DNA sequence: TTTTTTTTTTTTTTTTTTTTTTTTTTTTTTTTT
DNA sequence: AAAAAAAAAAAAAAAAAAAAAAAAAAAAAAAAA
């Protein structure tokens, strides 16, 4: 259900400057979450609505590494759906690649950040500023992976950074609820001996 | 220069003096440009959009070549020079190669042409505060690029700071400063009332309600609504995009007794002071395990409660730092169940550090060696919620 | 209408003479003659020299070099037996980059259309091998190093040591010029580089310290010249372009003014500069900065206002541009805050006035603000997060600077004076009386 | 293709020549006497027999003649402050020995020279030595291997090679392998290598050289002491020769004012040339003592009084206020806030108004670019630290009188 | 040389009459200017004084700690005062400098 | 089928960036009063 | 409990090591004849 809501959010951004972002309020159990994002990527590769880059907190120690990881993820995602160097991956090459490929047909550029709490704060703020500066040039959608609460996103995003943010909050079902559902329907199911 | 000002004055009301000054300086390309213009203001003043529309209108109506930057993107200077020479020397393709500032200056020098064509160049470097964080020859060469490249170019710098923040240890060239002062209440009401036709047509898009809509949703009604909006919202912010984005939602709430069928300040004065409390949140319950809850309130008591008093309270400004031995000692003191020190407890300490509920003020290289110092980074209301859902009073142990 | 096109021509002429015209120099009768005779003795008699133009930033340092070179280069005895190598310390930020540029500009045998082959060490060996093989039979190289202290900051000053060593040796007759703004640049040299430098230094402190020279300069920068002087200047500029700034120069042969229009303009200019309000504005400018770049910036903003409805220059326009110059900018940033940031800044001012400029915090200033907001009857309904966002807006505008901890607990400093906040309290529009009364005590 | 040009450059097949003039140079018959004295007083015109350096010539010539005739090789270290005729004396000894070798009064020898300041790395020393035996430009590893095979393997008939190393302290680094290789090759019997090293600091082998490197450098040293005023007078008088373009007291004034500051010979030969160019303008055929005093005022410059005299009004008020703040608080490094308070005090005393702090930062940046004061970046306004780079008595001399 | 004698005499005086061995170049030059004012000698400016101190450092008598600015270089004497008094061999001058305590 | 040209990959060499050593300065701890 | 030394630690400059880029060289594929 939340997968369908996120896919409808990406498509409704495609049917349409600030960048559209989507805080996905997941639980504190991080290794359960990334596989969920993979499912979203598959649905976003179904309708050809976007192409998805995933930015882990280990790859984004600096702004240079974050932008290089972003451009390399988007270019290799297009290469795997259908090789640049490390220092060659820039936002100008992303703009030229998007003009050469998908201006004639628009694919959104969904940027998934699965561990929002574990990021460097200044790198994340400058990355949001970089992505918001290229609005109109490159259609960016920013999917977040906030684990604790919306107070964390409101605290780590300052005034000038959140001035360029049009977020819409989604909610995932809780981990005790998922535990009780698994216990009700699998571990007490009569069809296992 | 009159065509560009007369074309930009529809899009930007109450900016006639700024567009007049920018048309006096860099309006006509047949006249020479100053070496650098620096226009500055607050957030939401309209200095990215005004210089962007000015550069697009100058490129459309005249023979200039424009370039709009953002100095946050330029983590090295080669990125800035590649974007600049891509926009200023177009139709170049993948043959573009700029090694350093010298190659950029030589390749701009080659772009000069005859006098009868009256060409110009314009460079807008948005978020220019980052230019004084770069390689210490970017800003002095950008301020004299017209003298260096021998071109009819002007470098426009945009930031939220005055130019007195930019003076370095070697000195800078001259610059033409320009102030975009933020709007007062009347100018802000004029800006918010400029979109009356768009709001009216969007409202008529969404049938007795439409007939009673199109008879009085008129301009004076919208201006009285904007007066009631700015009577409460203007004290906390003067930022025009936030006022637009909240005024549209409060108009969607405001029209309910008019469409359903004085007399209107009360039914909106509820939601107006409901929405004033949620300004700067652009939005269109932390569950934890049991021992993670106890470790979190034990870390709160470790950071707050004055470690000399730990000799008395358990034995039976700023948040002070603590070691993980003190955290485990207070945890076993306040739990009163005496659980086993397994790997999951110290893993819970590490993943509460990882979830930014704790932090590392010191240590971080001797985490197992006893010299690492932590700090708690939550408030009292969350600790009281944890103590309520558990049943353990923290104010007794406070 | 004809009366508007002549004003467009006057405005274009004055703007192009202010921004461009890189070769016209005013003053410096002895220093220009020293530099000119030094370069001519290098080119003609084959002597090797080194020189150091010193002076403040804004005096005619580059203009003196451009005037000397534009007067020497069409001689066809300086122009044919001398090649000129311009280096800039802001662009040539390394000895490697400077050496590739020297190799390209001298048209050496390993250049091959602007792409030097070989490493940095091979390029240094080839350059010193070419300069050692020369003598009085070879062409004179004139190295002109601008931003010379940045060349002093390189590794081992190694390029400097080589450029001053060909000057002291029986080799090709080079001449080293160093144009820098510092006055103590010669204590940045190493003892060998200082020993090889011939210590002749030319100082270019501007000759407009007294105010009557400033008024004469403001008169000569706004006046329209005689047509015969226009033709002489166009002749010299076409002659120096017959043989770099000369691609886009002033070139005053395109502009021609009738004698009645020049007569009326010069009468209006002398009548305006004879007044007391225009001289008071020029007195304020001369009190601040006596350089010519500041005056040319003022006169550019003054000449850009010449719209065809108001053709004349008058003293109230000069007073308006002086009012634009003399004002404070952080005060005008303070008049653009909302009332919440203004009460935050008044709380910071109260904390600094009580505790004698101790560092503050978000919690201390929020407590001092919340004690006022409970009795204000206007700020009852502000949350903690809105005041935190107002504090962050004051922080990113650098009205609050860190001492370089959590964001609500990081220590800070007020980046204003008390007089700026006191003037903000008088200049603020629609300030409520509760805040204006809380600001007094 | 230019790759053939670089192939022939790295192999040394094409000589690096230079462009030539389209005009023939002047003849010595068309020159005046002052122009001839200006040409003889150039520092680049080194004489054949150097005055005042005869004992050093005897020392270096005895060492080099002994090391050549004994066919052994060794090492010497000469040192002294710049301008004292070290390289000129050493290369004069080399030229005299080569003249004696061309006339069969001496065994032949091959003379190589390197300069430590004409290299970008010390390892490139190996590229230059091998470029002076064969002429090929190779990598430094191949050059070091070929030099090692040349100096370790005995091969008759090997000739003596005299290696000059100018600026030895630029070849010294953390590891000291280039200087150890250059001082270890003479110690082998199969190498007929004589290494003469020239530097400035006298205590260089004990200061920054390791124990084995100063152990191999030796104890045969020579110190070129600075020139006294009699020696500078003899140098300049020998440069002028039989002319009477200079006075007998002008040369003595240059010698007394140069021998008291550095003892340099380049300083005296440049101040005499500047005096010649001053006397050329005043239409006098001789160089009197007033032209020498004018040249000594110009070349030995002190222009921090004229800079403060030529500052604006607010900049001179700022310069008074920094000195008043230094007097008031006692410490030398003053912040901008106390300086601005003293600015307000001094401007209220003088009756003139001052700019706001945003323009006082511009005045401070202008004074810090000219290095009359030492200031920080202006990003930390009201808390940036200001040192007074000029002395406090210089401001009170420049503004009172 | 004479200016190097007046530099070393001033450094010996400032090391005698003060327990602080942290002597900068500007603080040494300001005392040297008063010293040459009392001897009626035209003293060098800062730019030539720095080169004079470097030419004495080449002898090994001093050591210059280099900093970002030439006024803030730290001069450290590395000889005994008897060695400096013997190397100058100008007893009638250094006996007059050390008796001139008032210019410090 | 054999020879010469142009592409591709490997290896070497040079440049730039990151790490490491080294000197200086501060700074929290320890001894004496 | 404060004054003063003292050893440990941090900051910063400087030099070296390693990574990256660029050029030279050798091997391979495809055209010339
Ligand atoms: N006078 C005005 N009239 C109409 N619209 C305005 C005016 N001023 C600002 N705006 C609107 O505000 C929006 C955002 O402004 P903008 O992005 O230029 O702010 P900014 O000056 O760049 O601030 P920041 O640098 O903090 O982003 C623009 O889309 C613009 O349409
Ligand atoms: N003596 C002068 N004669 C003519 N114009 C002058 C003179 N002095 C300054 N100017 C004017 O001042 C402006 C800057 O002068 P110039 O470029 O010579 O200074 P600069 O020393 O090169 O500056 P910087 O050191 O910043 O490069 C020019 O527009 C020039 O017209
Ligand atoms: N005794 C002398 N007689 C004549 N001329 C001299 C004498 N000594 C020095 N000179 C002149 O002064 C210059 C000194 O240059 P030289 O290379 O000998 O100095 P150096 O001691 O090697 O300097 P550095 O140590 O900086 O390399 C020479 O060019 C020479 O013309
Ligand atoms: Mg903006
Ligand atoms: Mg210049
Ligand atoms: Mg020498």
């Amino acid at each position: 259900r939340t997968l369908e809501q996120l896919v409808d959010f990406v498509v409704g951004q495609a049917e349409r400057e600030v960048l559209p972002t989507a805080a996905l309020l997941t639980g504190i159990n991080q290794p359960d979450h990334l596989s969920q994002f993979t499912a979203l990527t598959q649905r976003l590769h179904a309708q050809r609505a976007a192409m998805v880059c995933v930015l882990q907190s280990r790859d984004c120690a600096t702004l240079k590494a974050a932008v290089e990881t972003l451009v390399f993820g988007l270019v290799e995602d297009n290469a795997e759906v259908e090789r640049l160097r490390r220092s060659q991956c820039t936002m100008k090459q992303l703009k030229s690649w998007y003009t050469n490929n998908f201006d004639s047909e628009r694919r959104q550029l969904v940027v998934i950040l699965p561990d929002f709490e574990c990021f460097n704060a200044s790198v994340l703020q400058d990355l949001i500023l970089i992505l918001s500066a290229h609005c109109g040039s490159l259609p960016f959608v920013l999917v977040l992976g906030v684990a604790t609460a919306m107070t964390a996103v409101h605290g780590t995003l300052p005034y000038h950074v959140s001035s360029k943010i049009r977020l819409r909050v989604f909610q995932t079902q809780a981990a005790p609820t998922g535990l009780n559902e698994v216990l009700d329907k699998v571990l007490l199911s009569p069809k296992y001996a | 220069m009159e065509a560009i000002c007369s074309s930009l004055e529809p899009l930007f009301p109450c900016r006639e003096a700024a567009i007049e000054t920018l048309g006096e300086l860099i309006g006509d390309s047949s006249e020479t440009y100053p070496s650098a213009i620096y226009l500055f203001g607050h957030s939401g003043t309209g200095k990215t959009a005004l210089t962007r529309a000015f550069l697009k209108e100058c490129g459309k109506r005249q023979n200039v070549r424009t370039a709009h930057l953002n100095a946050i993107e330029c983590y090295t200077t080669k990125i800035m020079l590649e974007i600049l020479l891509d926009s200023l020397a177009p139709d170049q393709g993948d043959a573009l190669k700029v090694d350093n500032m010298l190659d950029f200056v030589e390749q701009l020098r080659r772009q000069a042409a005859t006098r009868v064509e009256d060409q110009g160049f314009l460079i807008a470097v948005d978020n220019a505060e980052r230019l004084r964080d770069m390689d210490a020859n970017v800003l002095p060469v950008l301020l004299r690029l017209q003298e260096l490249t021998n071109l009819n170019l002007c470098v426009i710098l945009l930031s939220q700071l005055p130019f007195e923040k930019f003076y370095n240890k070697t000195g800078l060239s001259e610059i033409v400063c320009l102030h975009l002062a933020q709007y007062n209440k009347a100018e802000t009401q004029r800006i918010l009332g400029s979109d009356f036709q768009q709001v009216r047509n969007q409202l008529l898009e969404q049938k007795k309600r439409l007939e009673i809509c199109q008879e009085a949703v008129t301009e004076d009604f919208y201006n009285n609504y904007l007066n009631l909006f700015l009577s409460v919202f203007y004290k906390a912010c003067r930022d025009v995009p936030e006022l637009q984005l909240t005024a549209r939602k409060c108009l969607s709430t405001y029209l309910e007794p008019v469409l359903d069928g004085s007399r209107l300040w009360r039914h909106i004065a509820g939601p107006l002071r409901s929405a004033l409390t949620q300004i700067y949140m652009r939005i269109e319950s932390l569950e934890l395990p049991y021992y993670a809850k106890f470790l979190l309130i034990a870390a709160f008591l470790a950071s707050h409660n004055a470690a000399k008093q730990d000799k008395r309270l358990f034995v039976k400004l700023g948040p002070k730092s603590f070691s993980i031995d003190r955290l485990l000692a207070i945890f076993y003191a306040i739990l009163e169940e005496k659980v086993g020190l397994t790997c999951n407890l110290l893993s819970q300490i590490s993943t509460l550090v990882h979830l930014n509920l704790l932090s590392f003020v010191s240590g971080e290289q001797n985490i197992m060696e006893g010299s690492a110092r932590l700090q708690c980074t939550i408030g009292l209301e969350f600790v009281l919620q944890i103590g309520k859902v558990v049943g353990f009073n923290v104010r007794q142990y406070l | 209408p004809e009366a508007d096109r002549e004003l467009v021509s006057i405005r274009r002429f004055l703007k192009e003479r202010l921004q461009r015209d890189y070769t016209t120099l005013r003053g410096y009768a002895k220093e220009r003659s020293n530099v000119r005779l030094l370069l001519q003795r290098t080119a003609e008699m084959g002597e090797s020299n080194s020189l150091l133009l010193l002076g403040p930033r804004g005096s005619g340092k580059t203009t003196l070099i451009n005037s000397v070179l534009a007067d020497l280069l069409p001689n066809k005895s300086f122009g044919e037996n001398t090649l000129i190598v311009h280096l800039d310390g802001n662009l040539h930020t390394d000895d490697r980059v400077a050496l590739k540029s020297i190799t390209v500009q001298m048209q050496l045998e390993n250049a091959a259309d602007g792409k030097v082959f070989g490493s940095f060490a091979e390029n240094l060996a080839f350059l010193l091998q070419c300069l050692k093989a020369g003598g009085k039979h070879s062409k004179s190289v004139i190295f002109i190093l601008e931003e010379f202290d940045l060349f002093c900051a390189h590794h081992n000053q190694t390029l400097l040591y080589n450029l001053f060593d060909v000057s002291q040796s029986a080799q090709a007759p080079i001449c080293v010029l160093g144009v820098t703004c510092r006055l103590d640049v010669i204590e940045l040299l190493e003892k060998r580089v200082k020993s090889r430098f011939s210590h002749r230094q030319v100082f270019l402190f501007p000759s407009l310290r007294r105010f009557e020279d400033y008024v004469d300069l403001c008169r000569d920068l706004l006046s329209l010249p005689t047509g015969n002087s226009l033709l002489l200047a166009a002749e010299k500029i076409y002659n120096l372009q017959n043989i770099y700034f000369s691609r886009n120069h002033f070139d005053p042969g395109e502009y021609g003014f009738s004698p009645r229009l020049r007569d009326a303009w010069n009468k209006q200019i002398c009548k305006v500069l004879a007044t007391q309000q225009a001289r008071s504005t020029l007195q304020a400018l001369h009190d601040f900065d006596i350089s010519e770049a500041y005056l040319k910036n003022f006169l550019f903003r003054l000449v850009a206002h010449l719209r065809p409805q108001s053709p004349h220059i008058t003293a109230e326009k000069m007073a308006a541009v002086g009012s634009q110059f003399e004002g404070d900018d952080k005060i005008e940033l303070l008049c653009g805050l909302s009332v919440l940031e203004l009460c935050l800044i008044i709380a910071i001012k109260h904390h600094s006035q009580i505790y004698d400029r101790d560092s503050f915090n978000f919690e201390i200033i929020y407590a001092r603000f919340s004690k006022f907001a409970k009795v204000s009857t206007t700020m009852q309904a502000v949350e903690r997060s809105i005041v935190l966002k107002a504090f962050e807006h004051l922080r990113i505008a650098e009205l609050i600077m860190p001492l370089t901890v959590q964001k609500e607990f990081e220590m800070h400093k007020l980046a204003l004076t008390y007089s700026q906040i006191h003037h903000c309290m008088q200049r603020y529009q629609a300030l409520p009386t509760e805040v204006a009364q809380w600001a007094q005590s | 293709t230019p790759s053939q040009k670089m192939k022939k450059i790295r192999a040394g097949e094409l000589s690096p020549s230079m462009q030539q003039r389209t005009d023939l140079p002047a003849k010595d018959s068309s020159k005046s006497e002052l122009q001839l004295a200006r040409e003889q007083l150039h520092v680049s015109v080194v004489p054949k027999s150097l005055p005042c350096r005869e004992r050093e010539f005897e020392n270096i010539y005895a060492f080099l003649e002994g090391k050549i005739q004994d066919q052994c090789g060794g090492c010497m270290y000469v040192s002294g402050v710049p301008g004292t005729g070290k390289t000129a004396t050493v290369t004069g000894v080399i030229r005299t020995l080569q003249r004696m070798a061309k006339q069969n009064e001496l065994p032949a020898f091959e003379y190589l020279e390197i300069n430590g300041m004409r290299l970008t790395e010390p390892r490139q020393a190996y590229v230059q030595i091998y470029k002076q035996l064969t002429g090929k430009t190779v990598s430094w590893e191949q050059a070091h291997a070929l030099l090692e095979k040349r100096f370790t393997t005995p091969a008759p008939r090997r000739v003596t090679t005299v290696l000059l190393v100018d600026e030895l302290d630029i070849l010294c680094n953390r590891r000291q392998d280039v200087v150890y290789n250059l001082l270890d090759w003479p110690t082998k019997s199969a190498a007929k290598l004589v290494v003469v090293t020239i530097a400035n600091t006298m205590d260089l082998p004990e200061r920054l050289l390791m124990g084995k490197v100063t152990s191999r450098l030796g104890l045969t040293r020579l110190t070129f002491q600075p020139y006294s005023h009699k020696q500078l007078q003899e140098i300049v008088t020998a440069r002028l020769g039989g002319s009477e373009t200079f006075k007998g007291e002008a040369v003595q004034l240059v010698a007394r004012k140069v021998a008291a500051v550095s003892g340099d010979a380049r300083r005296a030969l440049d101040i005499c040339r500047r005096a010649t160019e001053i006397a050329d303008t005043a239409a006098v055929k001789c160089v009197t003592m007033l032209h020498v005093q004018q040249a000594l005022a110009e070349m030995i410059a002190s222009a921090k009084v004229q800079a403060i005299r030529n500052c604006s009004r607010m900049e001179q008020i700022f310069l008074q206020a920094i000195a008043a703040e230094v007097t008031r608080t006692g410490v030398e490094e003053t912040t901008f806030m106390g300086v601005y308070q003293q600015v307000e005090t001094i401007a209220a005393f003088m009756g003139v108004t001052f700019p706001p702090p945003g323009r006082a930062l511009r005045l401070c940046s202008k004074l810090g670019a000219e290095r009359l004061i030492i200031s920080e970046h202006s990003r930390n306004d009201l808390f940036q630290k200001i040192l007074l780079n000029v002395s406090a008595d210089d401001i009170h001399y420049a503004l009172r009188v | 040389p004479l200016q190097q004698k007046l530099m070393l005499c001033t450094l010996v005086l400032m090391l005698r009459n003060e327990r602080n061995k942290d002597i900068s170049m500007g603080r040494l030059h300001e005392v040297y200017r008063r010293v040459c004012a009392k001897r009626n000698i035209l003293a060098l400016d800062q730019a030539e004084f720095t080169g004079t101190v470097d030419l004495v450092e080449t002898r090994g008598i001093l050591r210059i700690m280099r900093k970002k600015e030439p006024r803030l270089h730290k001069v450290l004497l590395q000889w005994d005062e008897e060695e400096v008094h013997a190397a100058l061999s100008d007893k009638q001058l250094i006996a007059s400098i050390l008796s001139d305590t008032a210019c410090l």
